[PDB]
């Protein structure tokens, strides 16, 4: 490949700055374009860098380019949950329609909510429909924690994931596992739990 | 005193796949560089041919062309992939780019041929079509003109670089274009195309530089029905000149070759036809007239 | 803008398939992208203008065709699993290229194999409600093949976004299989005074992209076919 | 469009016979650049043939220079065959120090 990327991803504390690396082999380097691609989308071009060594600014995204070390890099001040996305660094030929663009792989951003109150806990939910099915929740932990995946074949967990409450200003990070085999006290075995984790009788 | 500085680049492109481009760099008369297609880095052809340009500065020129060279193919290729059923294959591309000479005055130029007909020139900013030229050109100039980069950075040559280094290639090379070479002068004649007419010819050899002066006199009388024929050139960068004179047979004797040039300076060459010399040459050069133009 | 149909497409080996993508932004230009992880965007088709068509980097089992201006199609003659991506469009008169929403596409050695999701809403424990006053509904697709859902959260007929957060990469339910069925989890989290409420109605809502009306079937099943799969829970005054 | 090229062979000195020489063939105003230019002596291609770097004229049409050491004789005949796609037979022009 003719651009690389660095890191493969990255992944900083809401609120925090982070920096992201480009290095390219294509001549001739005549522009050089980020792009965010949020998980489900299609690419929205950020800023465009031109001169042999120029400098850019778009809100919170700042961009440089080196043309002479062939290298770029995008600084996300004060990063935000919603600036979760692959970042991709795009290298274009020419500065006419004659152009091809050359891509790189784009690093992958994830940004980890700031939990000011952890209050750890596995709860036990009931199935709308049918009383016998159940899932355990693990809930409100703080981002130091890892949600480890299961070494047994029926139980099944998924990684972590932030949902904010907009209203209340309230983030909070939930993994779920459910098995058909357990209990939910040990379900979140593999993960290293908080020592305060509320486990509440069922 | 006049000098002009072409750089001329030659690009073939036989179909989708397949293309060439080789240069060559005049200064007047005198060739400078060449670049073959084979070839990765511009060749100098004489040992003056930097100019008063420093190694880490020529080579800096020497990459925008590197880059150009690969570019310029791609784009025209292109551009061919635009006017798709409108135009196609082969396609010979031609460029004349350079600046004359003049006080500290200049004029540069770089003019565009399509299949041997100039049609495209650079103008102030811009690439611009010729009065005359066809209008499916038109789009393709749209296109090259949106690249300011490229639009910028020939600016810089032809306004500023060209000139400034023709400058110092007549400096470096002051010695060679100033040198002075003697011409040979021999005789010979053919049977003219009108019947019981002859043609003398008169072979001027080896002068540096091109201009020359070569007449048929008959005593102080210059014959007005000399015809000067083109310049040819030598391996060694000098020139070959004939003036021919058509005669009546028998009304050969009496005339002479009149030969004039800078490096003689002011001993005019002079043949006799009918001199014991020109009797004496024309014996050591007898063949058996096979197969002589008819 | 630049439109994009389909923008789910679940195919078969040897089948055509035909990507559609619109453009009312007016330019001369057209380019055909797909995206596979660990690589960036590759070139398959480009086209100059109206009638025209250049093989790109990576041509091979692809055919373009540009009827118009604003329409741009990229067609697979006959299909292969190789061919399962993510597929951009993009157009452009700087050379600024505007990219579309891009079509993602799966094309499977079987259609035998193809299920869709059994959708089932967790409600909140008492034990949360107490201790947080918060409620959490656990949403749970299973069981389906390929990976093409799209879940949705419906609180009293209107969607929400507010307090949700869906898997961002489904988990395989036999990780060693290959023809593996998957499974999508996602939350969301009221207050417990709105969860207490016996007139809230609550619905999750998953959309799977399965088979077309032109696919033939013969299986003991239902035609595992696109459809909307829904799970829901009402509020409890408890 | 395509042009036809023009041959011409002549030698850098006065043409003395068994004395060392040069002979030079000058093909001129041809288009496309792609030209195959041959020297031959008796009929036979000569070996050591050099040739100038193509370029053009401000008529656009192309020229290139080709040369050879040589010995000319009474009875030895020298040759310039151009092979070129504007004619359908390769011209060959002979070497003749009297035109
Ligand atoms: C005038 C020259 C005087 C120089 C003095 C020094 C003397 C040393 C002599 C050295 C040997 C000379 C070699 C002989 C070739 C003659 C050279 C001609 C001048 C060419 C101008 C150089 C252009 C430099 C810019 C360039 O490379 N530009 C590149 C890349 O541009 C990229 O990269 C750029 C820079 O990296 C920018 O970032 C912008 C990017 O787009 C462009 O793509 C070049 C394409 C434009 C040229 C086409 C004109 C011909 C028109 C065709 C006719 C129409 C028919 C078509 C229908 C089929």
């Amino acid at each position: 490949t003719q651009v690389e990327q660095s890191p493969q991803s990255l992944v900083v504390r809401q609120g925090e700055n982070s920096v992201l690396q480009c290095n390219y082999s294509v001549t001739p380097d005549n522009h050089l374009r980020w792009f965010k691609q949020d998980t489900g989308k299609g690419l929205v071009s950020l800023t465009v860098l031109v001169d042999q060594k120029d400098k850019t600014s778009n809100g919170r995204y700042s961009a440089t380019l080196d043309k002479d070390a062939k290298h770029s890099t995008l600084h996300i001040t004060a990063t935000l949950l919603d600036d979760t996305a692959t970042y991709i660094c795009v290298v274009g030929d020419r500065g006419s329609a004659l152009g091809r663009l050359h891509f790189g792989a784009g690093t992958q951003l994830i940004v980890i909510p700031d939990i000011q109150n952890p209050d750890p806990a596995v709860y036990q939910l009931r199935d709308s429909k049918s009383s016998d099915k159940s899932v355990c929740l693990f809930t409100d932990f703080d981002s130091q924690t890892n949600v480890s995946q299961s070494k047994d074949s029926d139980v099944y967990i998924t990684d972590k994931c932030v949902l904010d409450m907009r209203s209340m200003d309230f983030k909070s990070n939930s993994a779920v596992a459910w098995s058909n085999k357990f209990a939910c006290a040990n379900a979140f075995n593999n993960s290293i739990i908080p020592e305060d984790t509320f486990f509440p009788s069922p | 005193k006049n000098y002009t500085f072409r750089c001329l680049q030659m690009s073939s492109f036989a179909n989708r796949s397949w293309s060439r481009t080789d240069s060559v760099v005049w200064l007047g008369d005198l060739q400078t560089h060449r670049w073959s297609n084979d070839s990765a880095t511009i060749s100098f052809t004489k040992p003056w041919s930097q100019g008063k340009l420093s190694n880490q500065q020529w080579e800096k020129l020497q990459h925008m062309f590197q880059v150009y060279r690969v570019s310029f193919t791609r784009d025209i290729q292109e551009l061919v992939k635009m006017m798709s059923p409108k135009e196609d294959y082969p396609i010979e591309i031609q460029l004349s780019a350079g600046c004359e000479m003049y006080g500290n005055a200049s004029e540069s130029f770089l003019h565009v041929a399509f299949q041997g007909k100039y049609v495209v020139r650079f103008w102030g900013t811009s690439w611009q079509t010729v009065p005359g030229a066809p209008s499916w050109l038109d789009l393709p100039i749209k296109v090259l003109n949106a690249d300011q980069g490229t639009s910028a950075t020939v600016q810089m040559l032809l306004n500023d670089t060209c000139p400034l280094f023709v400058r110092g290639l007549l400096e470096a090379g002051k010695s060679d274009l100033e040198k002075q070479e003697k011409p040979v002068a021999w005789l010979s004649s053919v049977p003219s195309s009108a019947h019981g007419h002859r043609q003398l010819v008169c072979h001027v050899s080896g002068f540096y530089p091109k201009p020359v002066w070569v007449m048929w006199m008959r005593g102080d009388q210059e014959q007005q029905g000399t015809h000067r024929g083109d310049f040819l050139p030598n391996a060694d960068e000098t020139w070959y000149l004939q003036a021919t004179l058509d005669v009546e047979a028998g009304e050969e004797a009496g005339l002479a070759c009149r030969v004039k040039h800078s490096s003689l300076g002011g001993q005019d060459i002079i043949l006799y036809w009918g001199s014991l010399h020109h009797i004496l040459d024309a014996q050591k050069m007898v063949w058996n007239h096979r197969h002589h133009h008819h | 803008a630049v439109t994009q149909s389909p923008r789910n497409k679940v195919a078969v080996t040897g089948g055509k398939v035909t990507l559609s993508c619109n453009q009312t932004n007016n330019h001369n230009n057209m380019y055909w992208y797909r995206q596979d992880t660990g690589h960036g965007l590759r070139l398959i088709h480009y086209s100059y203008g109206a009638g025209s068509t250049e093989k790109g980097d990576i041509p091979d089992g692809y055919k373009a065709s540009r009827p118009s201006q604003e329409n741009f199609s990229l067609i697979l003659e006959l299909a292969t699993p190789s061919q399962t991506s993510v597929y951009f469009c993009a157009s452009g008169d700087y050379a600024e290229q505007f990219f579309g929403p891009g079509t993602r596409l799966t094309v499977l050695e079987d259609l035998k194999n193809v299920f869709p999701p059994e959708v089932a809403v967790f409600e909140p424990s008492e034990a949360e409600i107490s201790h947080t006053q918060k409620a959490t509904l656990v949403c749970l697709a299973t069981g389906f093949y390929p990976d093409h859902v799209e879940l949705s959260w419906w609180v009293n007929g209107k969607e929400v976004h507010s307090g949700v957060c869906t898997d961002p990469q489904p988990l395989k339910e036999q990780p060693a299989l290959n023809d593996s069925r998957y499974a999508l989890s996602s939350r969301l989290r009221v207050s417990a005074t709105f969860w207490q409420n016996p007139r809230n109605h609550f619905r999750c809502q998953v959309q799977f992209y399965g088979l077309s009306e032109n696919d033939e079937w013969t299986q003991d099943r239902a035609k595992p076919v696109t459809q909307i799969v829904s799970a829901e829970a009402w509020g409890r005054a408890d | 469009i395509q042009k036809t090229p023009q041959i011409q062979v002549y030698s850098r000195h006065p043409p003395e016979n068994g004395k060392p020489n040069i002979l030079n063939c000058y093909v001129t105003q041809f288009h496309p650049p792609h030209i195959e230019i041959q020297m031959l002596k008796n009929g036979k291609k000569i070996p050591k043939v050099e040739m100038s770097d193509m370029s053009f004229s401000k008529d656009w049409s192309f020229y290139i220079l080709a040369h050879t050491e040589f010995t000319p004789t009474e009875t030895d005949t020298y040759a310039c065959r151009v092979k070129h796609a504007s004619m359908a037979e390769p011209k060959t022009v002979y070497w003749d120090r009297d035109m």
